[PDB]
């Protein structure tokens, strides 16, 4: 039991800090942990942040400090996505969003990063994660943020490769009527597998164009939406949008 | 549960009282209960306290089931030990003296952590030469004894080391050659008979095939360490002859049971390599040998990733 | 949660939102919030994060969307000595979704097959 | 145990009742004896 | 007008505390 | 519903040894036997109903010739009887001749001897024929009123599984407890009486132990025990009412009995997961585990750390 | 086995937004322990009910 531990101990219960920075460099690199969690407890969070040598600790310290700089390095050093977590939600209560980005990606928060990339509009960060999404088969973010942006081809693409010929199928009829033949064939070899009376029972419209009545017109629609809406608006004229329930764009 | 696990870390050294009690499946759960507690914060108490245990089972000779929760204890320290190589320092040196025991169980589990142990951590492999060779006298079964030979084989590299193997394999065979000693012995020209005698007039063969690998690597290793030829072809010579002499032992009358023809083919082999000590046969004995056992042990530790991920999976 | 998503491809936008709806009285807020991005409804987003507590995230898409009233009254609940107000993107793009062309009222048109030799001939 | 600034330490976990005979500061020993008269030491 | 020690019940008004200062 | 399917309360493994009696031989002795004979007799026609045997024709000499005995042994195995006989027809209808034993219930539920009154209400804890009960609730109200604790408290489980089986003969049976657990003085019947109210009115039993939960420190361990089962059901059930509680559970940690320090370590547990409150939990089961020198309790209550330990 | 596939549907949890003392509602624990012990517990993963 080190005099040097206990000196520093009753120092800092006397509130005589003059002593207690005496005291500290002759304890050894070992004890200062020790010495750390007991200044945490007495509240004094940052003498203990300065003084543990324990990166667990100075991390924890540093987080409850709201030390970023200090936090990161050692959530890096330490590379667990436990701690990547809690450095994201502390610099999301900062205001640090490119700090939360970095560490949001990390830890591997798919939700996280959406979330804050819906709220500061930075298209480009949802597209970034939309594609590292599909990669790392979170199917749901891509898809979501595929779907954000308007790339309805990788929407159905994306439904296409997981085996979701239905969905897609559903998806390119009201979306991408363009698409809805290709759709149908790799739905009905998919289905003929399975049931091959009701493969042939689906309708394709490249064949049975009577049974798709107001596809031809949303071809047409279809070309105007990408020419009129190739531009993402500014977010700022949110107001100003109509809602999409209120919008009839084959009337339009 | 992940979030009360940490509350029932700071409890470890609480739930090592347990141990008090002497029934094994008690001691079995709580050790392992233990084990997986472990923690940077806690295992040093833990292994200070595992091993005051472990000394405390050397004094009390008196309960049946004294030698199974030292077995235990034993393999709770190497699980610790991994896990924590800091800690593998001062728990090896305790732990080498159970070579020594006549419990093959509990000294076989040492043995295997010894070998582990030695390949992972270099800073380690001097402290376990010097102890295993401080032991090696001291060792009673002949399993215990050959995979001592094999670590004292492998991992010697220094030249007063690998001299130091030679002499207490010169002492454990007793006069050399053994079949006029014996001979001479009966002519008057358990009696303490050095351990490896013991065991090759028993007829143990497979000690001495395991004695001749052993020999040739540090034979070879010698070679390679001294410049001069003169005791170069001295120190292999010698090996040559405690081959021989073990060989003229296992065709003679004198062990209960005679030399096997494997281990025969086998020190033969030894004898010839020594003989032509051709580079291709030194690259062999000295780094695919090692490079085997490495291969080996991280192909288990693959597995039981592989195992431990496809629960997780 | 299916529903939603069989209301969205078929393009029944009506039936959805009465799904937002029923997300919000089984209070589940993660449903209810996966609604409103379906329905493109900016200020049911805005008003989930403000009963969620995530007021940083509210006032964010708030003013981002030029919900000004909003923007304001959340503005009046930060601390202005210890929060900061997060800078708003002016470059920042609406993510509406994409409008229905041809909302699937109908189920999907099957060929009269040839009733089975069998089921032609048992029914009669 | 020792008490320090409202903290209670524990120093050893002793296995029988032992009695405090006294602390030299120059071999930072603590001494302790039993009902037996053996005298232990902690550091 | 002897100093008092020991009130009734403060352990548990101790573990109560405890607990109110955990978020309980 | 055949005697595989049935409820079966007790059972008895006997090697029959001698010839089995005969139906005849059996009708003889409880016919004309002497109160031995008798008694014998009907222990044979127990055990074979037991084992499966159909005796149908014994019923109305049993009625008869045992029913009107005044035999204290001899009633008490009337009530094992008439736990396990057929009292119905295949078809579900009450037997005719079951009216017959009706009178024999409730001239035994007003008998001067305590204890077969007492083990009357027992018994009619394991009817389930309405029918046979309804005739009988004045004498089994009666009964509650009764000198001797030891019908008290067999009369409150009797009215408690009347309730739970038919409430619609004793719809008032939660308030007339209730009136009851006040004013009795006895802890079984207390005992008795506020379990009836946890599974039939939690309420009324809370309301209950709002009266006395200062007091529940200085309670019989029985009582204490039912209340804390009372206190985990209920705040089980509404997470709100925990706050309410934790302070009285906390006082049942220091009780004198170990089983309901246990009960309450267990309780308090799933009232606060503050780790204030799973520290004075863990501590009385590692306390429980030390003081108690019994290895089932201590593996148990070492059962009890590890499920804590997987949170 | 625990790891169940998140879908597009189920729930978000905002870990921000929930109160730190949500013990998760276990079953009663008693009563399932008397059903089973009676016999009466259908064992949950086996028999569909519906089979």
């Amino acid at each position: 039991l080190l005099v040097s531990v206990l000196e520093y101990q009753t120092a800092v219960m006397r509130r005589d800090f003059s002593m207690a920075d005496k005291v500290l460099p002759t304890i050894p690199k070992e004890q200062r942990t020790r010495v750390a969690h007991f200044l945490e407890k007495q509240g004094f969070k940052q003498q203990a942040l300065t003084v543990s040598t324990d990166p667990e600790h100075r991390f924890e310290l540093a987080l409850q400090l709201g030390e970023l700089k200090i936090a990161y390095q050692l959530a890096v050093e330490a590379e667990s996505e436990q701690k990547w977590k809690q450095l994201a939600e502390l610099a999301i209560s900062k205001c640090q969003f490119s700090l939360a980005q970095e560490c949001l990606h990390h830890a591997q928060d798919y939700g996280g990063l959406l979330l804050l990339a819906t709220a500061s509009g930075n298209a480009s960060m949802v597209n970034k994660l939309a594609e590292g999404a599909e990669r790392d088969g979170k199917n749901n973010v891509a898809f979501m943020s595929y779907f954000l942006q308007g790339k309805l081809d990788a929407c159905l693409e994306l439904l296409i490769r997981t085996g979701r010929l239905p969905e897609a199928a559903f998806l390119a009829r009201t979306y991408l009527p363009s698409q809805v033949s290709r759709v149908v064939k790799l739905w009905r070899e998919n289905l003929s597998k399975v049931n091959q009376k009701a493969a042939e029972s689906l309708a394709d419209p490249t064949e049975y164009e009577n049974l798709f009545p107001g596809l031809k017109e949303a071809f047409v629609v279809e070309e105007w939406v990408k020419e009129t809406h190739a531009d993402l608006w500014p977010a700022k004229q949110y107001p100003l949008v109509t809602p999409n329930e209120e919008r009839n764009v084959m009337e339009e | 549960h992940p979030a009360h696990e940490r509350v029932l870390q700071d409890l470890v050294m609480d739930i090592l009282r347990v141990l008090s009690t002497p029934d094994l499946e008690v001691r079995k759960k709580t050790l392992q209960l233990a084990l997986d507690l472990v923690s940077s914060r806690n295992v040093e108490e833990l292994v200070i306290v595992l091993k005051k245990e472990v000394i405390k089972t050397n004094n009390v000779s008196e309960h049946e089931d004294t030698d199974k929760y030292r077995q235990l204890l034993v393999r709770t320290l190497h699980s610790c030990s991994v896990r924590f190589p800091d800690m593998a320092a001062n728990v090896i040196p305790v732990l080498m003296e159970f070579l020594s025991d006549s419990n093959e169980a509990a000294a076989a589990d040492v043995l295997e952590f010894v070998r582990e142990a030695i390949q992972r951590f270099d800073n380690l492999r001097m402290l376990i030469v010097e102890k295993m060779l401080e032991v090696f006298h001291a060792i009673k079964s002949v399993k215990i004894y050959r995979g001592a030979l094999w670590i004292l084989g492998e991992y010697c590299s220094t030249k007063e080391d690998i001299q130091s193997v030679m002499t207490e394999v010169r002492r454990s065979l007793g006069e050399i050659p053994i079949v006029e000693s014996e001979i001479k012995k009966e002519a008057g020209e358990e009696e303490d008979r050095p351990p490896l005698r013991g065991f090759l007039l028993d007829g143990d063969f497979f000690v001495a095939a395991s004695l001749a690998t052993t020999l040739t690597k540090i034979a070879l290793r010698y070679v390679a360490l001294v410049q001069e030829k003169k005791k170069q072809n001295s120190f292999v010579a010698e090996a040559m002859l405690l081959m021989a002499t073990i060989l003229h032992l296992g065709k003679s009358s004198l062990p209960k049971k005679p030399i096997t023809d494997d281990d025969v083919d086998r020190i033969s082999l030894c004898l010839k390599v020594l003989s032509e000590c051709s580079p291709l046969m030194n690259d062999i004995f000295n780094k695919e040998c090692r490079q085997s056992l490495s291969q080996m042990l991280s192909a288990k530790l693959e597995e039981e990733k592989l195992s431990q991920k496809k629960e997780s999976e | 949660d299916k529903l939603s998503f069989l209301y969205l491809i078929t393009g029944n936008l009506e039936k959805l939102r009465k799904m937002m709806k029923i997300a919000e009285i089984r209070k589940d807020m993660s449903g209810h919030y996966q609604n409103a991005l379906y329905l493109g409804d900016v200020s049911e987003r805005v008003r989930i994060l403000k009963n969620c507590g995530q007021k940083s995230l509210a006032y964010l898409s708030a003013a981002t969307h030029g919900l000004d009233e909003e923007a304001e009254s959340l503005k009046e609940t930060f601390d202005p000595e210890k929060e900061t107000i997060p800078d708003i993107d002016p470059n920042a793009k609406l993510l509406q979704p994409p409008a229905p062309i041809m909302p699937l009222d109908t189920n999907w048109p099957l060929l009269t097959v040839s009733k089975g030799f069998f089921e032609g001939s048992i029914a009669s | 145990n020792y008490y320090v600034g409202g903290e209670i330490v524990t120093i050893a976990h002793l296995d029988r009742t032992m009695y405090l005979l006294g602390y030299i500061p120059k071999d930072n020993r603590l001494y302790l004896g039993d009902k037996e008269l053996n005298i232990v030491s902690y550091s | 007008k002897a100093l008092k020690l020991g009130a009734k019940g403060k352990e548990v008004d101790n573990f109560v505390d405890k607990l109110k200062s955990e978020g309980e | 519903m055949t005697a595989a399917e049935n409820v079966c309360y007790t059972l008895i493994n006997v090697p029959m040894d001698s010839e089995p009696p005969s139906e005849i031989s059996l009708k003889n002795d409880l016919e004309k036997g002497d109160v031995k004979s008798k008694t014998e007799a009907l222990k044979k026609v127990i055990i074979m109903i037991l084992n499966g045997e159909k005796l149908p024709g014994l019923l109305m000499t049993i009625i008869r010739f045992v029913l009107p005995l005044q035999d204290h042994t001899i009633k008490k195995l009337l009530l094992v009887f008439w736990e396990i006989v057929p009292k119905t027809t295949p078809d579900g209808r009450l037997l005719h001749e079951m009216i017959l034993v009706c009178d024999a219930y409730r001239k035994d539920l007003q008998h001067p001897n305590e204890f077969i009154r007492g083990s009357t209400l027992r018994f009619l804890c394991k009817l389930k024929e309405a029918e046979l009960l309804e005739p009988l609730m004045p004498a089994i109200r009666a009964c509650l009123e009764h000198r001797h604790s030891y019908v008290r408290r067999n009369a409150v489980l009797a009215i408690y599984t009347i309730y739970r089986n038919f409430e619609h003969l004793i719809p008032d049976a939660p308030e007339l407890i209730h009136d009851f657990l006040v004013n009795e003085k006895d802890a079984s019947c207390k005992r008795n009486a506020f379990m009836m109210l946890i599974h039939a009115d939690q309420d009324r039993a809370l309301d209950y132990l709002s009266t006395c939960i200062d007091q529940v420190q200085t309670f019989g361990d029985i009582l204490q025990l039912v209340i804390v089962e009372l206190i985990y059901k209920v705040c089980h059930a509404n997470p709100s009412e925990r706050a309410r509680f934790i302070r009285c559970i906390y006082n049942l940690l220091q009780s004198s009995s170990p089983a309901v320090k246990y009960e309450a370590a267990g309780t308090l547990v799933t009232l606060s997961s503050a780790p204030t409150a799973i520290k004075a939990a863990a501590q009385c089961y590692i306390d429980l585990i030390i003081k108690e020198s019994d290895n089932n309790v201590k593996l148990i209550v070492l059962d009890r750390l590890v499920e804590l330990k997987e949170h | 086995k625990r790891n169940v596939t998140v879908q597009p549907d189920d729930p978000i949890s905002f870990m921000q937004l929930t109160a730190k003392n949500e013990m998760n509602c276990k079953e009663d624990q008693f009563q399932l322990s008397l059903l089973a012990a009676m016999g009466n517990t259908q064992r949950k993963e086996a028999a569909d009910p519906l089979a």
